[PDB]
């Protein structure tokens, strides 16, 4: 799907989750 | 320990 | 999932809960990739060491969840099951090689802001992303311990670990269609997958495009968040071309 992975409550919102950062910063 | 599911999804 | 954390609302918005028919309870973890199929783990569905054999009627798939035992009304989204796939390769005799399996569902699902199907990445997706010390997320209804059962969805965010590292982790035979990730000993933090977390996603969020990637499968583990143990994910990319296979032929 052409809007996979893209969450209603989130990304679609421009809103961050928590933790997501975490998972950022290791993305080095 | 689960709550019933309505019996449509059981039939 | 041990010593993770709760859900937010929305934050997995492509978990799958399996579900058995009779006795009611959870069976395994599932993820939403299209409005019309789901991907587990193969172990969930047929493991003949454990007399599991599951057929289409034998489950259902509860979708959009979030509490573990509710029945969530005008939330949650119950499904049956039109065929179930197993990878043709999976070795359940020694190794859980290959475990991977699709479910086709009878009827599509409406999304909705709970229900929304994670990516499968490609082979730069791949590349990009599955490298030690890159962490991803496992998410679950299992187990909060070895040897308890959670009220709400639980999350874990973990780092994959060098190849030699998990080898040498275990005396179970690894193969390049699974990764390991976990922390180690020296590392302080901890959090595994664990007994009911079985075939739910192990997603990472690409920083390239911002989209959340199914990049493993909950597969295996010697306990769960043991010193010095890791847990191990199906590689989805690797078995990428079977699940395309599926989907072209039967979809
Ligand atoms: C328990 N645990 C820990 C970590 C992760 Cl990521 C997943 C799981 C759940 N998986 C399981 O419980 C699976 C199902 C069959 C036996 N099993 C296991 O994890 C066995 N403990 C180890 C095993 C691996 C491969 C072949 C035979 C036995
Ligand atoms: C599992 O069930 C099917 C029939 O429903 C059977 O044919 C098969 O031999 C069983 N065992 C497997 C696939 O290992
Ligand atoms: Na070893
Ligand atoms: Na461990």
């Amino acid at each position: 799907e052409a809007d996979c992975g893209l969450r209603p409550l989130f990304e679609k919102k421009s809103l961050e989750d928590k933790t997501e950062r975490e998972l950022l910063e290791s993305y080095i | 320990d689960f709550e019933e599911i309505p019996e449509e999804y059981l039939q | 999932i041990v010593e993770g954390s709760d859900a937010e609302i929305g934050m997995s918005p492509w978990q799958v809960m399996l579900f058995r028919k009779s006795p009611q309870e959870l069976l395994c973890g599932a993820s939403l990739i299209s409005d019309r199929w789901v991907l587990t783990a193969a172990h969930c569905l047929l493991y003949p060491p454990w007399d599991k054999n599951f057929t289409e009627n034998d489950l259902l798939v509860r979708i959009g969840k979030h509490s573990r035992t509710r029945y969530e009304r005008n939330i949650e989204k119950i499904s049956m099951l039109e065929k179930i796939y197993i990878h043709p390769r999976y070795n359940w005799r020694e190794n859980l090689d290959r475990d991977i399996a699709l479910m086709k569902l009878k009827k599509p699902v409406a999304f909705s802001d709970y229900i929304h199907p994670v990516c499968l990445p490609d082979r730069e997706t791949a590349a990009s992303l599955l490298q030690a010390g890159y962490k991803g997320r496992v998410t679950g209804w299992g187990n909060l311990k070895e040897t308890g059962q959670p009220s709400v969805l639980q999350v874990v965010n973990l780092p994959i670990v060098e190849r030699p590292v998990c080898k040498d982790s275990t005396r179970i035979r690894i193969t390049d269609n699974m990764f390991c990730a976990g922390y180690k000993p020296d590392e302080g933090k901890r959090g595994d997958a664990c007994e009911g977390d079985s075939g739910g996603p192990f997603v990472m969020k690409s920083p390239f495009n911002n989209r959340w990637y199914q990049m493993g499968i909950v597969s295996w583990g010697e306990g769960c968040d043991r010193d010095g143990k890791y847990g191990f994910y199906t590689h989805v990319f690797r078995l990428k071309k079977w699940i395309q296979k599926v989907i072209d032929q039967f979809g």
